[PDB]
Parts: structure tokens; sequence; C-alpha cells
RNA sequence: GCUAAACCUAGCCCCAAACCCCACCUUACUACCAGACAACCUUAGCCAAACCAUUUACCCAAAUAAAGUAUAGGCGAUA
RNA sequence: GCUACCUAAGAACAGCUAAAAGAGCACACCCGUCUAUGUAGCAAAAUAGUGGGAAGAUUUAUAGGUAGAGGCGACAAACCUA
RNA sequence: CCUCCGCAUAAGCCUGCGUCAGAUACUGACAAUUAACAGCCCAAUAUCUACAAUCAACCAACAAGUCAUUA
RNA sequence: GCCUGUUUACCAAAAACAUCACCUCUAGCAUCACCAGUAUUAGAGGCACCGCCUUCCUUAAAUAGGGAUGGCUCCACGAGGGUUCAGCUG
RNA sequence: UUAAUUUAUUAAUGCAAACAACCUGCAUUAAAAAUUUCGGUUGGGGCG
């Protein structure tokens, strides 16, 4: 036999089914949509047309983002996109010698980074091109805001995302108690990524994350039915008195 | 002198083929589910 | 060798045998030097009452009338048992009615149900 | 980074479609090791005087070791971002 | 050759022959002599003028190339000035 | 010279997750699940009181909680 | 493999620890040294190799009483129990130790050189150029590690500055702080080379097994052979 | 004339449509004590190339057509 | 769960001779020299006699471990469920 | 007339010559192995424990031999 | 072949493998093997205990047997491989 | 194996990278390996 549905939409069927569908619509849209990560081991091609030299004709030419490999180190660090390259190489980089396999792996620091927002100092397995990311965004908490989920590539980097977009929701006085001047200076910097709190609660969150959160949300011991049958006979007999 | 190669003991038997070292590892966890997908009466030993 | 015979307490070596039971209910434990210890406590208590007098019997007359099965419901109980307080003290606080907000502090609660049978 | 190019050209997808890649694929040559690049400088704004580099409010171009583990984390320079350039120009014109 | 692609399941070409060898139209195919780009320094007169000559082929030769091209390449093709234009008919031909 | 090889001690246990050390944010953890699961946060379990007490389950008090212990160590 | 290492006693004690064979196999249960495996069922006697290790709650030089001298199973030497104040250890017993003699461990690096009787423990640079030693540290406070096995005995070779030059057994120099403290005195047993096995069986005894297919690389043993340049390989095999 | 011989539905195949009490991970099916190990990581090769060594189609997210075309390729098998 | 090696903790080894023994003769036990039988056999390696060892580098029960280009091997390319 | 046989434990097996009724130690039904033997243990924390065995007394050693208790 | 042992489970038990003994090579050192060891140690390879010096006879007939760093020395042992006296025997 | 092809992996170095350790990339040399082959004629083989 055949199934009604392709396989490979089963997972968006379960999406729009149980809990799963109890999810709020935002984080449901944050998950279902997915964009390219910015290129980072490859070098992408200027237009979308080119004339090949062969024959001098324009050809359309795509961008084939390689496959990267992140180990789950990667995850608990900020990797700036950065990854893993398993592949595979021409001995003397010709194709008529032998075909290795080949891993190229990303040079790794331990750096210390403060966080204004969290006030707080992160020490984080990093990489060159975090920093470079990092300076061009002007500092770590304007780094993680910026940066989409796809191109920050880490359940770290989201975790902080999350804490420094629930910071600025909720407009915290944690942030620098005894100095609401600091506090205001710094959500005034950080102003034009605050969003709802009630959004800023599921950024960053796997989808189990976001299942669990939602069953502690929804999870309530049953009402004795002495109350609501309680209930139900106060109101008739109101509605009988009053009859 | 050969054929005699089953010299049986619970013992021996219930700890390499059992439930709990079956489920102990990823690959026996398939052996199981091998076995409850084709209908085995008998899952592991 | 046998895959399809149920394992029991009868087939393994000595450890084995001992080992496994037969699914009578613990009643004590061990202590030093294997000594068991049998707590009272553990030990079901038959409460069985006294049935001199009593007029029901193991079977019912035929001569009895047939019915229609209304099995009890949660709202058939709160009506026939708290409805008629409920509107004797409405046309004149719920645990007056009956109502326990918690099973907690209990002997016999219902949930986590507590109790045999 | 270590930027890889593919051997074998990948089929074009289409507008939607996703390329279908092969085991011809997966081999790659590196075009270039970005670690092994010209080191560049990095642009900051000073907020104290720091020996042979500046004193305030003055944008220098220092190596990244030093930008990113001796001035920037201790608070000696600030990111020569436009809103820092634009208050260190208001604190210049007001003194 | 492929008689049935595993992707579309049509006969294929092989790409050797139509990078070799000239279909008239009527069915000839033309070809180069082999060797004649080769040591033309040791070569008489005679054997490079015989060598730089545009040659037909058998019929059992016309007939392989005919199997290993698909349709495509035995169409009308009606180029803006096509040399061989006038080679892609044959006339006055008796049987 | 040390007595007690590592691969002997005691396991260090496995570092705490990065989401505990963010401090705004309340970590999702398998608490609520009542079992273990690999893909949410390690639960911070307050200790347990009701241990150490029933008689065949006992924990006797360190040693200086004794009534009869004594600064002055006696030879017996 | 479910091997966990025997030596899993945390606390220092006089009594024999019951060892573990391992048969020259990992914690992964493969061979890893050939050659090794039964023998005679042995306990393990710690030896504390730290002589200078003042009791708890105190100081300075100390003496101890040599209670008795007994063999080791686990080693070459013949080692001493030997008591303290109120604390007992085992060491390494020197060439004339008996029951009933005197030890002194000290850290004093006295001005002068001290005095060196067999079977004391004193910092290197306390002693005597030339003297023999034994039981050497590499660091101060480290604990011997060097000259262990039976009738060996190293020379205190050079003291200058704060470091000394110590001859090893296998005659090679070695530099070491002249804080480290080592005993005075050749390593006892000192006829262990003169032992003859007489027979297989007592290497079988002493936990030696014949063990082949010690290499597990390709061809087996395979020794070093010189790779000829491409001038020589014309050289390599002449006929006759 | 023995052994046999015969039978027709038990079901099955391909489509379409539709999205489908108690016990038991310890020696499973075992009422009832100190957890913490908790997962992630290119398929390879057969085979074709009449050997083989680069290479040799493989759930793709609209069929058809463009088109076995452009391209790729020990520029060859083939893709 | 055979076998090879190993780990933990067991067990067995009469009698005589000799005297603390990889000692002698020889039971149990282990093995397998030679011969015969058997050769779809009792047996996919057995039987009978003979023979070697038999307090040791011995034999052996139990549980555990090492896994396939790997293990293990007193090397016979031996053994790792005929 | 014959037997390194037998009886028990272990391990293994799992009702596999008990009774009855039908068949030619098979089928079905009914019955049965009763704990003292054996297994199934220990409330912990600390701290303790050099001194073999071999009739363990002499003699004899080396291969140096778990015995875990107490407040 | 030093010896006791080991081996081709199922055609080879041996002179083969191991073995004490000796030699060579490698390694100056801690918390999972080696090893809770430390050059008189550990790992690997070789070699072989040890010790020393540097034509005749047999039969009557005998292709059989025995005798006139290496070279040597066989104490003991062997279901090893040859030869022999005597005896015994279908 | 002094057949051909490699060095992916380890081990050394060197150069960059991160500021000695550790680690990433790129090279070179080895170890260990891996993959693959065995033209034709002459009774066979050697040398031809
Ligand atoms: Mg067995
Ligand atoms: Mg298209
Ligand atoms: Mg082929
Ligand atoms: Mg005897
Ligand atoms: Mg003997
Ligand atoms: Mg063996
Ligand atoms: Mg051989
Ligand atoms: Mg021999
Ligand atoms: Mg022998
Ligand atoms: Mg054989
Ligand atoms: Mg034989
Ligand atoms: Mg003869």
């Amino acid at each position: 036999p055949l199934h009604k549905y392709p396989v490979w939409l089963w997972k968006r069927l379960q999406l729009r089914e149980g809990i799963c569908s109890r999810l709020p619509g935002h984080y449901l849209r944050s998950l279902e949509e997915e964009r390219t990560p910015t290129p980072v081991h490859y070098r992408p091609h200027g237009a979308k047309f080119k004339i090949n030299p062969k024959n001098g004709q324009r050809e359309r030419v795509e961008d084939v983002p390689i496959p990267i490999y992140f180990p789950p180190e990667s995850q608990r660090g900020l990797w700036g996109g950065e990854g893993w390259i398993l592949g595979q190489i021409y001995a003397n980089n010709d194709k008529l010698s032998k075909r290795l396999k080949k891993v190229w792996k990303p040079q790794l620091f331990e750096r210390e980074f403060y966080s204004e927002i969290l006030d707080k100092k992160f020490t984080v397995t990093v990489t060159m091109r975090t920093l470079d990311l990092i300076d061009e965004a002007y500092g770590l908490d304007f780094y993680i805001l910026k940066t989409p989920k796809e191109d920050l590539c880490s359940k770290f980097g989201m975790d902080l995302k999350r804490g420094m977009l629930l910071r600025l929701a909720r407009q915290d006085p944690q942030l620098h108690p005894e100095d609401p001047e600091r506090r205001a200076a710094i959500y005034d910097k950080y102003k034009e990524f605050a969003i709802p709190e009630e959004e800023a609660e599921w950024v960053g969150l796997t989808l189990e994350e976001a299942i669990e959160k939602q069953r502690l949300l929804e999870e309530k011991d049953p009402v004795p039915l002495f109350k609501i049958y309680v209930a139900e006979l106060i109101q008739q007999l109101q509605q009988q008195a009053l009859s | 002198a050969r054929g005699n190669e089953y010299q049986p003991s619970n013992i021996k038997r219930k700890n390499k083929h059992g439930w709990v070292r079956r489920l102990s590892t990823p690959a026996g966890v398939q052996v199981i589910l091998r076995r409850m997908l084709k209908g085995r009466k008998s899952l592991s030993h | 060798a046998d895959r399809m015979s149920k394992w029991t307490s009868k087939r393994g070596p000595r450890s084995f045998r001992g080992r496994k039971g037969r699914g009578a209910k613990g009643i004590g434990f061990l202590t030093s030097g294997w000594r068991f210890v049998q707590i009272k406590e553990m030990v079901p208590e038959f409460v069985v009452p006294d049935l001199t007098g009593f007029k029901l019997k193991p079977y019912v007359s035929y001569l009895a009338p047939e019915s229609e099965e209304t099995p009890l419901t949660a709202a058939q109980l709160f009506s026939e048992a708290v409805a008629p307080a409920i509107e004797k003290d409405f046309k004149d606080n719920l645990e007056k009615y009956g109502f326990e907000p918690t099973q907690e502090g209990k002997l016999f609660q219902l949930y986590p149900r507590n109790f045999l049978r | 980074t270590v930027i890889v190019e593919r051997w074998w050209k990948v089929p074009l997808a289409g507008e939607g479609r996703k390329p279908r890649l092969h085991r011809r694929h997966r081999v790659y040559k590196l075009v270039e090791d970005t670690k092994h690049r010209p080191k560049e400088n990095l642009e900051l704004i000073l907020t104290q005087s720091v020996e042979n580099v500046g004193v305030r409010g003055d944008l220098v171009s220092v190596k990244k070791s030093l930008g990113r583990n001796r001035l920037l984390p201790q608070g000696l320079a600030v990111y020569a971002s436009p809103e820092n350039k634009k208050l260190f120009e208001e604190e210049k014109l007001l003194r | 050759l492929t008689y049935f692609s595993a992707r579309k399941g049509k006969r294929k070409t092989v790409k050797a022959v139509i990078d070799r060898f000239l279909r008239l139209h009527c069915g000839l195919w033309v070809r180069r002599k082999a060797g004649y780009k080769k040591k033309l320094w040791k070569k008489t007169p005679a054997r490079k003028k015989r060598l730089r000559e545009f040659v037909f082929c058998n019929k059992t030769q016309s007939k392989l190339l005919d199997k290993m091209t698909t349709s495509f390449w035995k169409r009308r093709n009606w180029y803006v000035d096509d040399p061989y234009q006038k080679y892609h008919d044959r006339t006055n031909l008796k049987v | 010279y040390e007595w007690g090889v590592r691969s002997t001690r005691k396991s260090e246990p496995p570092p705490l997750d990065r989401v505990y050390e963010i401090p705004g944010l309340e970590p999702i953890t398998f608490a609520g699940k009542m079992h273990f699961v690999p893909w949410l946060a390690r639960p911070i379990f307050p200790p347990w009181d009701r241990g150490y007490k029933d008689p065949r389950f006992y924990r006797s008090p360190p040693l200086h909680e004794h009534p009869l212990y004594k600064d002055q160590a006696c030879y017996i | 493999a479910n091997f966990v290492s025997w030596k899993s006693r945390t606390k220092y004690t006089i009594t024999p620890v019951k060892m573990r064979k391992s048969g020259g196999r990992d914690h992964t249960g493969r061979i890893r040294v050939h050659g090794i495996g039964g023998g005679h069922k042995q306990r393990y006697r710690m030896i504390d190799f730290l002589r200078f290790r003042p009791e708890e709650t105190k100081s300075g030089p100390f003496e101890e009483k040599v209670i008795q001298v007994r063999y080791d199973p686990c080693r070459s030497a013949d080692i001493a129990l030997v008591a303290g104040g109120s604390r007992k250890r085992w060491i390494i017993a020197t060439e004339n130790m008996q029951a009933g003699d005197t030890i002194l461990n000290s850290n004093h690096i006295g001005r002068m050189a001290v005095a060196a009787r067999e079977g004391d423990a004193h910092p290197l640079g306390a002693l005597p150029v030339g003297t023999l030693i034994n039981n050497v540290e590499s660091e101060p406070g480290r604990g011997a590690q060097y000259i262990r096995a039976a009738g060996t005995c190293g020379v205190l070779l050079r003291k200058v500055n704060g470091t000394a030059i110590i001859q090893l057994p296998s005659k090679r120099q070695m530099q070491v702080l002249e804080t480290c403290v080592a005993t005075v005195g050749r390593v006892s047993n000192v006829d262990h080379n003169k032992r003859v096995i007489g027979k297989a069986g007592r290497n079988r005894w002493l936990g030696k097994r014949p063990n082949s297919g010690r290499w597990h690389r390709k061809g087996g043993w395979a020794g070093r052979k010189i790779r000829p340049l491409p001038p020589m390989k014309s050289y390599v095999k002449l006929p006759s």
C-alpha cells in the first residue's frame, strides 16, 4: 500500500497534532521557517548568473552549502557557524590520484566574555571566526541578539539569546541592582531587540524542551467533581429562585 | 569427540543472551526490535 | 535451551531458585544471618464480619423482579448524597457537606489509593 | 576557517528544489585557510590613557590580540561603533 | 551505451562520437583522419594532403554511429552559414 | 605517592548545563518527566531529608557530633 | 571488559593487601604485555617510599626502630617493617638492616657533611660526595622512585649549588635538587643476581608464562633493516 | 483392487481512497533504598569500465517537455 | 556454555618407594604411543588392549574477560560452537 | 551370571515406566515433591588488623600463602 | 634433542615449540597493563642446560649398523630415530 | 618484496595559528598499513 502523506511530511503532520499543536504559534513558525546559514566553509558565488569561459554563455549558478558536522561540544560553546568539515580529498590535488578521507577541524580557543545584559562573565570555547563576528557586531550581547539561530548554531548561544531577550522584555531590575541609571542605559543600548516576554520565553528552545515547557504550563491537577457539581447546583438553584 | 559444544548453564544463558544484556546496548535493543518486528514469540533468551 | 516455557523459580541454579518467587507479597525483611523478621503490619489482616443473623444468601430467588442496570456515577452520588444538604443550607467551606480538599491525613486515601480492594 | 570547494560541479537543482549530492560531491579541495591570512587591525576608541597607543577619544588601529585581550576586557577601550564615535564626538565638542 | 537511463529511462548518446564525427542529415558521417596533426615534419606532402581531408565513414561505421547517437543528433539543423549545408543532402543517387 | 588510582576513584559528576549559568531564565529539566531524558537539562535535586532515619537504612552522625566525643584523644 | 584496578585502597596500612593478577591484560581485557599469567597468589605490602614522612602533628628529624626484615613477593628487595612514635610502616631495607636497628630520617641539610650510616635517610645535600645511596627521589617530597631493586646502589657523584649529580645503577647521571631525600647504602638482597631459577616451573611460580605472538603486527616480529639509497641499490646483494 | 487420483475457498496480490486488574530494563514479565554512563560523528564494498588504480544512476518533494540537450568524464565506461 | 589464553574464588591427587623433589613405580584422574576392531560405526574420531604423565609448567568444577584482519596461540597458520 | 558399579549433592532437564481408563515407557484423566537441608542476608560511619599452611609441637623452606574484626 | 613439559581437537607427539642458562637490543620512569614496579628492573630478539679447549669388526651372505667465536664434552632423561646379544614366541 | 599508488591515521620535525603546555591548518620524513596487478610464443623450469 501507499501512505496517504509523504513520509517527509510526517514531522509537520505531527507538529499539527497533540501538544505540539497547542504550542504557541510564533514558536511553531520559528521551527517551521528554515533559512540557509551564512556561508562559512565555502565562498558563495557573486551573482546568480555567470559567463562560463568554456563556451562564453550565461549560465545560472547556485551556491550548494558544504555539509558541516557540529560535534556536541560545539553546543556548549560559540563557534561562529564553524564546524567540522567531514569530506574527502584527492591526494596531491589531482583527480587521478587516491581519494582520501579528510576531516578539517576549527581551531578552538577558550576565552572569557562579559555580557552587559547579563552582567556575567562566561568562559566559552570559541573560534577566531566567532571573535571576528563579535567584533563586527560590537560586542557579545550585540552578536548574540543579532545573529539568527542558523548562523549562531549553538544551543548555548540560543540560551544566551533567550536570557538576554527575557532580561530586555522584563526590564528586569536584577541587572545592576542599586544602579537604575546604568540599568536603563543598558536597556536603551539594546532597545531595538526587545520583544514581548511571551515570545522571548520560547526563543532558542528545542522541540523537546518546548514540549516539556508546554506540558508544565498546561499540567493541572484535576478539579474534584465535588466543586464542579456544587457550582452547577448553586447556579441551578439561583436560576430556580430567580424564576 | 565433537557435538557437545552446548554445556548448559542458566547463569551463562541469562548473562549472555538475556533481556537485560540485550537492552544494555543499542545494538541489542535493535536485536529485540527486529524480533518484535518479525513477531517472534521469544524476544530474548 | 527452552525459550518458550515460562521462567519460574524451579529452573536456575540454587541462587536463582532461592531468589525468584511466585508472586506472594513480602511479609518482612531479612537481617544478619538470614533471619527473617516478620512485620505484623505487613501481614494482610482479614476483616471478616460477623455473619450471624445475616439474611442475604449466595443466590437470589427467581421471583425477584427484573430491573434496568443504572451504573452509579459521580453526578448521581452527588445528587443523592450532597445535593439535599446543599439545598437545605443554601435556602437558609464545603467540608461541612463532605468534601475534603486533600486526601492526605486520611487512613483510606482515595488517590493514590492506599488500601486493599 | 577552512574554506573548501567541490572538485565536481553540482548540477543545478532549480528554484524550490534542493541539490542532490552524490559520492563525488564529498571530495573537496582546500582553497584557503583563513588563519593563514595576514593579520588585520581592530578599530577602537580609547576611554583611558594607555601607553604608546593614545589617551582618550582617539580612534586607534590596534592588533586584534591586544584589542580583544587587554583594552576591551579591562574597559580601557570601546568598540569603534557609530554610536561610540558619536558619543565621543559630543564629548570632544563639549570640551 | 546506456539503452535506458536510470533517471529518465531514455537512450543515451555516446559523447565520444559527438566530439569526433559530423553527421550529414542524409545518413553520412564525416570525420577527420587519424594522425592528421601528428609529426607532420616527417610526412610527405601527399600524405599530409590525404590526412588533412574530411572523410566519409563505412555503412557499418555509420550504422554504429547511428546506434550510438540519439535522434536529436539526426535532425534537420538550419544553421546560418553552415559549411556543410550543401553536403547535408544527396543528389542524383541511384540506389 | 598517593594511594588510590583515579580509575577507582569516584567519577567526577558531568559538567553542569550551560543553561544554569544564565541568570534570568529557568532551565527546562526532566524533573517534571520524573525520569531521565538525554535532551533535557539535568535537574538540581535538593538533598533528601527523610532518608537516613529508618533503623535499617540509618546513617550515623559524624563522630564530632556524638555525645561522648572528646577533643582529648584517649588510647584504648 | 568490566575491569576495575585492584589498586583502589586509599588509606595506607601495614596489612598485606589482596592484589589481583592481570595476566598482562589492559582494562580492555586484551593482552597488552605478553608472558604474564598465573603464579603464586600474592599479597601487596604498601611500601612508604617517602622516608622523611614525619608523623601527624609532628615535624623534624625522627628515628625509627626496625621491627623486622621480611621477604617481599612483589619486589626483588626485601622490605623492613619499621616503627616510629605511634606508627608502623613498610620501607625498603638496606643491605645490613637488622631487626632492632635504629634508623634516622632527617630533612636537615647540615653545613658540614653528616656521618653517613647505612640505612638512614638524609637530604642529598647532607651527604658526602661519593656515598652509596638508594631510594632516590627525582623532586623534593615526590617519593623514592630510583635505585629500588635488590642490591642496587647509586653514587652521589657531585654537589654544586643546590643541585646534586647522582650516578644511577645504569651508570647514567641524573640531576636532582639537593633537598631531595635519599637513604644511605645499597639495597638489600644483594644476592638476587646469583639466584638460579633452575627449572621452568619456578618461573611459572613467579608468574612468568611462555608466550608467543608477542607483536600482533602483520608478519610478527621484524628486525629493523637499512633501506638502501638509489645510488647504493646496485650493491645490496651482489652475487658471488 | 490397493496405493492413490481429483475438488474450492481458506486466504492472499496489486490498485484506489483514507493519514495510522496484576507483572515486566535485576536473571524482563521480579510489590518495597543513595542515582548520575546516559544519544548524536562522510557508509563501504560488490558491480561497470570486459584487469584496475580517477571514475561507475540510486524517497528527489509537478507529471510532461526542454533533453539524454548544456555540461561532466583514466573526455571512457559512463554520469 | 567448544576451544586458546587470562582473571576471581574453589576442589582432587590411593598405595609403595623415597624424603621437602617440575623424584621413581603405580590407582583415581588427564592424555593419546602402537596395534586391532569399527568405517552411514556405539561414535560427524568410538571401542579393546597396549602405552605416557600422574604433588605439578598437573587435572578440574563455577563465574567473568579478550571478537574477526580482530582475539588467542609453550608457532601446529593451531584454536575462536562439528 | 555380570559391573569402577552404586547411593547422594551440584549442574542440567522440567513431570519424562505413580494410579486409573482407553491403546499397543503411546493417548487422556487423576495424583504428587510439605523444612529443620539449601537458597534468599547483614543499619551505618569511622578505625583496626607484620607474625601462613603443612596433625603445627621440633625439623624443613620458598613460590611468601583472602580469612576481618572492634568503638 | 640437555632434562620435566607443549603441539597439528579429527591421519604427524617429533629432531618441532617451550624450557632453565647465556647473549644482544631498548627504556631514567608514577595513579587502568607493564606496575601500585624502578637497571640485581621492565620489554623485545636470539641461542640452547651444563662443562672444557681456542679399511676393520659384526652375518654364510650386511646398498643396514658400529669403529679406524667456533671446535668440542651425551650426566640424566625420551611411547624420538637406527643397530645388536640373549630369550621368547603361530 | 628494492611491483605500482597513497599517507587518510599515528610519530616526529618545520612553517603559520592560539600565547611553555595544549590545540588547529599546511608541508616534509618515517612507522604502520591500505588498495591493486601478475601480457603473449616456445614439454616445464633456469638463463634466454
Ligand atoms: Mg566446560
Ligand atoms: Mg525544471
Ligand atoms: Mg571491472
Ligand atoms: Mg600420591
Ligand atoms: Mg613426577
Ligand atoms: Mg597452550
Ligand atoms: Mg612452523
Ligand atoms: Mg625433548
Ligand atoms: Mg616428555
Ligand atoms: Mg592429529
Ligand atoms: Mg597421533
Ligand atoms: Mg635387518
